């Protein structure tokens, strides 16, 4: 009975891979870390070298600064007691400023403020990391696909906490920092806009999210099925089509009547997924700014 | 209103995207043909895309797709019916001829090279630094077929250097000649390596490489093709 | 009717049932026995759904809706116009899905590839069967199943959800969402990577697997590899749907109260159940 190829039967190690040079400044790349044997049954074993220039350091500082700003506040709520802090961890919440202050930075710390501080720290963390996603690609002379796809995730986020809070004239429309609290905000949002199941963008967003799981289930299983012909070597299979690429295309033509190429399936993949947060971000942006109730809008489309 | 224009605009965008996406996935395989290789009458609603050219990495040249489609090999098959849509039988030995599950494509007869220009796939002996790290080391284990006979023994592991990954087992037959078996088609047991796809007597027939240090893309395809095709054609000798 | 490389693959054999009987194509589509099975079950179910439309008096797909029997019939049969048409279509749908999976297996064997795609699809078949079949039979009526309509099935979601409070708090549901959000992160990245390598700047040469491998180490300090990311995707995906079926099999059966209140096992732990301060004290 055949091997399925989810975990390797035999690992193999050699000299730590320091990567391609191209145009990267090697003055920043770290030393190769250890080799996780656990990791190596599934993917690569090498916890090898992370590049870390100036934009990377900016991110990590402010990312931790945001992470700490929220956390020290959770203690202020927990009475500085570790026992409570651990009991009520999901319940704590750093909530936005009250609607009184509108779109100003004049709020007290115990009434907002601390929330703005954290958000600034998060804002700068994400954008610098994005630029880092672009730059890492240019140094290697690769296309900017990863930076475009990341932009679409930024879109949804950028709408939820910035673009849409601005258009309502209030920071209260923003998401609080909390495990159970940000959940409540979400369920709350649907209710106040007359059920988001009626937002035609919401339900398109769902189609793409469902489709992302369906596609990657499809693709992943297909590459595993034709790995016996070295299907995973997708880049070379693009420049020189092997039988792996052929019986992969042919499985699907024979099943559902049409098919992809080895390159084309990845265009399907990046789009299917990228449209989850694109559609979804438009659906939120319209909620409360142009449409007050998605039930009402739905009745008389307009 | 604003929302109605947004959603209507979206559906038109989506239709352009589906279109573009489908024409992108037509740079191989097309145009469609009849079972005799002549161009089919109906090609469907979508046009062929304007060709694109890949500049390949190590002076290995250029690829333009879509471009002239041909099997640069003969197909040993015959029609079983007077009309479209039926099986085409092997006219010889499907294993030897390379048809059906045993198919290969005529890829380039060079090996794949890594980023720096070196052969991606070495035997481990010629690969410095590389050792079995975890799991049972297969080197030395005898190799068994789907008929419960011994066919050979493992004498090396061919590894992907940049993936750091075992891609083949080099196997010595009673000839004293070796073969490559793909990792993805063998069970490394404790006391042996087992091979379901092939019975012992079919091991000799595995396509051989023309340079004992390296494999070419043409050769991996003939080898992986051969042994995968055995799942169908060696099944009168498969036992359980 | 054939891709330029197709003929060499269109050999006889590979069929589970019926030998060379249903061993042919119609255009691109492979038939097989289960190709015939899937048409039978599909036509029947489609015809019952048309006949269920005349009992309701609509030929509008945003209105058509085929409801289960009411709780009164329990796990027994029902009259066509009041739940029996649903009960039969559900048999016809399950018939189409299992048949389709098995047709994929036959296609697998003829192509000499592995069985991973059928195997993956079976999880989707399983999520469905949890909703229309497993949760019903455990609860005590087909009525707890969801209706077959485009918006009416959405209303079933919202109401089944809100029966238990804010459904966010189903802990298995929390997990399943993570796998969904993650699988979409992964599919974004994987697609972006391969494409940035195959499609570099201007007149640069096509990048190599090593550039993909480098790019990620540069960024996140790790890289999982070609075999790795395709195992990750199949796994996040399949895992998301596993936790979906799970979060639903437990709701209504071993837990039927409000999902928010379940989290009191944590907060009422005796070591901290009484300490002053916090949110819950
Ligand atoms: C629909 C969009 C709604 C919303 C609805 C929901 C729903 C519904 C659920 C979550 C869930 C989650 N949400 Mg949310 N959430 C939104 C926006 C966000 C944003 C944001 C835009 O910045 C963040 C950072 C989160 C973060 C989180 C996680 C706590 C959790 C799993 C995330 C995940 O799987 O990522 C993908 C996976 C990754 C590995 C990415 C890497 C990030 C990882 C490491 C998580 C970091 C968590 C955080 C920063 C710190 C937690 C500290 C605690 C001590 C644990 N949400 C908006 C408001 N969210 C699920 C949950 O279980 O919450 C309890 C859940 O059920
Ligand atoms: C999965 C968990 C919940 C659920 C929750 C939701 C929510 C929440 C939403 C949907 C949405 C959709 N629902 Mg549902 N839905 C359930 C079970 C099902 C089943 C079933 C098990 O058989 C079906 C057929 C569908 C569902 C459908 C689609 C019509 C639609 C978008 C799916 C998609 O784009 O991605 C999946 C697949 C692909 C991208 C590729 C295939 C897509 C095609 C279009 C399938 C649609 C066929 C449909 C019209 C029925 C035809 C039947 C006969 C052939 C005539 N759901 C259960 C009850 N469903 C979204 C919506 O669009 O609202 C109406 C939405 O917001
Ligand atoms: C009761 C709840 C309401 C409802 C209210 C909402 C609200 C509110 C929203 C959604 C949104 C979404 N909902 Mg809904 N939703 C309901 C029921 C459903 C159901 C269902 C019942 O079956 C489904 C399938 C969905 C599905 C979905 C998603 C398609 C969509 C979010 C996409 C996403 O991936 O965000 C995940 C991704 C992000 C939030 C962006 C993350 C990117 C950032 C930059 C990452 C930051 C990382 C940070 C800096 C560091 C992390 C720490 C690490 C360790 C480094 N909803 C009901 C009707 N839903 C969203 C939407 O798209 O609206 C249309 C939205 O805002
Ligand atoms: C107001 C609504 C409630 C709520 C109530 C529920 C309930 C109740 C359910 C979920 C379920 C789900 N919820 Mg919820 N949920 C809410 C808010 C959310 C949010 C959010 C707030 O952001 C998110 C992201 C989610 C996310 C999710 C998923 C984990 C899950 C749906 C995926 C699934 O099961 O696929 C599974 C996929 C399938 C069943 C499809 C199988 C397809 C079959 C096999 C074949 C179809 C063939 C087709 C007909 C052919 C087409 C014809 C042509 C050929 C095209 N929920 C709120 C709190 N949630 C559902 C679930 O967990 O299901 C078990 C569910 O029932
Ligand atoms: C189309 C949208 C989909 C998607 C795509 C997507 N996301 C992306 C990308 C793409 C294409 C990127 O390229 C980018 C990425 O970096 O990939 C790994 C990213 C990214 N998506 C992320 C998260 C994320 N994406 C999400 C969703 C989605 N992303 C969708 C599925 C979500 C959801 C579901 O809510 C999350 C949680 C990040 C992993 C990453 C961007 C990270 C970032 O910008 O933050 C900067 C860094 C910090 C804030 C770190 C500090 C905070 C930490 C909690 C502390 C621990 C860090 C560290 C270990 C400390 C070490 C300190 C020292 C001792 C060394
Ligand atoms: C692990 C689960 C994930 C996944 C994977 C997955 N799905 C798959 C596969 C895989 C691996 C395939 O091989 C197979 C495929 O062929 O893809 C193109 C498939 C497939 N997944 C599909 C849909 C689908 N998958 C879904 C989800 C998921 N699939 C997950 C993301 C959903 C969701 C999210 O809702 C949908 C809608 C199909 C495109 C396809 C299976 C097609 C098929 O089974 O053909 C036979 C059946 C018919 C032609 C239909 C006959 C009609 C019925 C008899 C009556 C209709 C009754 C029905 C209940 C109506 C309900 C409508 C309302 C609820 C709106
Ligand atoms: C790298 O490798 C890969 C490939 O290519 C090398 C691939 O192509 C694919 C496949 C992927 C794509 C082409 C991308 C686009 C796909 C999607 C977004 C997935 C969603 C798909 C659909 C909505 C299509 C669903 C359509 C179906 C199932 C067909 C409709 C059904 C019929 C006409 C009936 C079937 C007929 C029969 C059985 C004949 C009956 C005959 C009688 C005489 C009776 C993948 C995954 C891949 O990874
Ligand atoms: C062939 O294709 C493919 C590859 O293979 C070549 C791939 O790699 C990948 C990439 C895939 C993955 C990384 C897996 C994705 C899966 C997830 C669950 C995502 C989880 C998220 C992360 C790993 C990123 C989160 C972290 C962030 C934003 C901050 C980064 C910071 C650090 C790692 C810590 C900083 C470390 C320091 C400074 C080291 C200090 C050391 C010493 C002092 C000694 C893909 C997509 C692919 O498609
Ligand atoms: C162990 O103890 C220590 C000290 C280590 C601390 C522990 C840390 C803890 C417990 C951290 C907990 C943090 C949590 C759980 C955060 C959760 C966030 C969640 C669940 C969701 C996040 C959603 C937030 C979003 C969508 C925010 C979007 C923000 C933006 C779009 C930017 C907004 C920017 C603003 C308002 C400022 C504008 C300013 C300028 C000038 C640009
Ligand atoms: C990558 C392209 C995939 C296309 C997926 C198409 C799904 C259509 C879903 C229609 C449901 C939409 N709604 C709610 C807005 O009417
Ligand atoms: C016929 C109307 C056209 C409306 C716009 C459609 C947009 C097409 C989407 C694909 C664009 C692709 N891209 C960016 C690679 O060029
Ligand atoms: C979300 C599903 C999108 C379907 C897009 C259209 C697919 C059918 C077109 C393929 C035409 C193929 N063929 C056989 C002529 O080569
Ligand atoms: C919901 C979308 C369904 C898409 C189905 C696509 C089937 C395409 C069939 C093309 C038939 C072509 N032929 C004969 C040239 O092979
Ligand atoms: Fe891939």
């Amino acid at each position: 009975a055949e091997y399925q190829n989810i975990f390797s039967q035999v690992q193999v190690r050699g000299p730590a891979d320091l990567g391609m040079t191209e145009d990267v400044n090697l003055a920043n790349r770290s030393g190769v870390g250890p080799f996780s044997t656990l990791l190596g049954w599934f993917g690569n074993a090498q916890l090898g070298p992370i590049y870390l220039g100036s934009l990377g350091v900016l991110s990590l500082f402010s990312g931790l600064m945001w992470f700490f700003t929220i956390g020290i506040w959770f203690w202020y709520q927990a009475g500085w007691n570790p026992a409570v802090f651990l009991r009520d961890l999901f319940f704590f919440s750093l909530e936005p400023p009250a609607p009184e202050y509108g779109l100003s930075f004049a709020a007290p710390l115990k009434e907002g403020g601390l929330w703005l501080i954290a958000s600034f720290f998060m804002f700068v963390a994400v954008w610098s990391w994005w630029g880092r996603t672009y730059l890492r690609a240019q140094a290697l002379g690769m296309g900017k696909h990863t930076a475009w796809a990341f932009l679409s995730a930024i879109w949804l986020w950028m709408v939820l906490g910035f673009i849409r809070p601005i258009l309502m004239g209030s920071w209260s429309e923003a998401v609080p920092y909390g495990i159970f609290s940000h959940l409540d905000w979400t369920n709350n949002f649907s209710l106040v806009h007359g059920n988001l199941f009626y937002n035609p963008f919401h339900g398109l967003s769902i189609a793409f999210l469902y489709g992302s799981a369906l596609l990657f289930a499809m693709h992943g299983a297909t590459i595993l099925a034709v790995s016996r012909f070295g299907g995973e070597r997708e880049l070379e299979q693009i420049a020189d089509r092997g039988t792996a690429a052929e019986r992969a295309a042919l499985f699907w033509r024979w099943t559902m009547g049409f098919n992809a190429t080895m390159e084309g399936i990845h265009r399907w993949a990046i789009w299917m997924a990228v449209l989850v947060t694109l559609t979804g971000g438009i659906g939120i942006l319209l909620s409360g700014t142009v449409v007050d109730n998605w039930y009402v809008w739905g009745q008389n489309h307009g | 209103d604003l929302a109605s224009l947004a959603i209507y605009s979206f559906w038109i965008f989506l239709a352009g995207l589906i279109y573009y996406l489908q024409t992108e996935n037509m740079r191989e395989g097309y145009p469609l043909e009849n079972e005799d290789g002549t161009p089919a009458a109906n090609q469907g609603p979508f046009p062929l895309p304007k060709p694109k050219t890949f500049i390949l990495p190590h002076g290995r040249g250029t690829l333009t797709v879509p471009g002239p489609e041909s099997e640069d090999r003969p197909i040993a098959l015959a029609r079983t019916a007077v009309s479209e849509g039926f099986p085409h039988a092997p006219t010889g030995d499907p294993m030897k001829d390379g048809v059906g599950p045993a198919s290969w494509v005529a890829r380039r007869d060079l090996p794949e090279l890594d980023g720096h220009g070196h052969n991606k796939i070495k035997p481990m002996k010629a690969a410095a630094g590389f050792h079995v790290s975890a799991g049972k080391n297969p080197i030395g284990l005898p190799v068994r077929g789907c008929d419960l006979e011994i066919a050979g023994k493992v004498v090396d592991i061919w590894v992907d250097i940049p993936e750091q990954m075992a891609r083949f087992l080099e196997v010595e037959l009673k000839d004293g000649s070796t073969r490559l078996l793909p990792m993805q088609m063998v069970k490394v047991q404790s006391n042996r390596v087992h091979v379901n796809a092939l019975s012992s007597d079919l091991f000799a027939g595995i396509p051989t490489i023309k340079s004992p240090t390296e494999v070419t893309l043409l050769e991996e395809d003939k080898i992986c093709g051969y042994v995968a095709g055995g799942l169908m054609y060696a099944a009168p000798k498969r036992k359980s | 009717a054939l891709l330029s490389f197709e003929r060499k693959y269109r050999v006889p054999g590979g069929t589970l049932v019926g030998g060379n009987l249903f061993d042919f194509w119609v255009g691109p589509f492979y038939v097989g026995f289960f190709g015939v099975a899937t048409f039978f079950f599909a036509a029947l179910g489609i015809i019952l759904i048309a006949w269920s439309a005349v009992l309701q008096g609509t030929w509008n797909p945003q209105l058509i809706s085929v409801y289960p029997p009411a709780l009164e019939y329990g796990l027994g049969g029902a009259p066509l116009a009041k739940g029996g048409l649903w009960q039969i279509i559900t048999i016809c749908a399950t018939g189409a899905f299992v048949s389709w999976a098995l047709r994929e297996v036959e296609i697998c064997r003829k192509l000499g590839i592995g069985y991973h795609i059928p195997f993956a699809f079976a999880f989707a078949i399983l999520a469905y069967l949890t909703l229309v079949l497993f949760r019903p039979v455990m609860m005590g009526a087909w009525g707890y199943a969801f209706p077959y309509g485009i918006w009416t099935h959405l209303d079933w979601v919202s109401n089944t959800g809100y029966t238990y409070g804010n459904f966010h708090y189903n802990p298995a549901h929390m997990i399943a969402i993570s796998f969904f959000f993650t699988n979409a992160l992964a599919l974004a990245l994987h697609g972006a990577l391969v494409l940035s390598a195959a499609n570099p700047e201007k007149g640069k040469e096509m990048r190599t697997y090593d550039h993909e491998d480098t790019f990620f180490r540069d960024l996140v300090g790790y890289s999982i590899g070609t075999l790795g990311i395709h195992r990750l995707g199949l796994l996040l995906s399949l895992s998301a749907v596993f936790f979906s079926a799970l979060c639903m099999i437990i709701t209504g059966t071993i837990w039927f109260d409000q999902w928010v209140d379940w989290w009191q096992w944590w907060v009422k732990l005796p070591w901290w159940a009484n300490i002053p301060g916090g949110i819950n004290g």
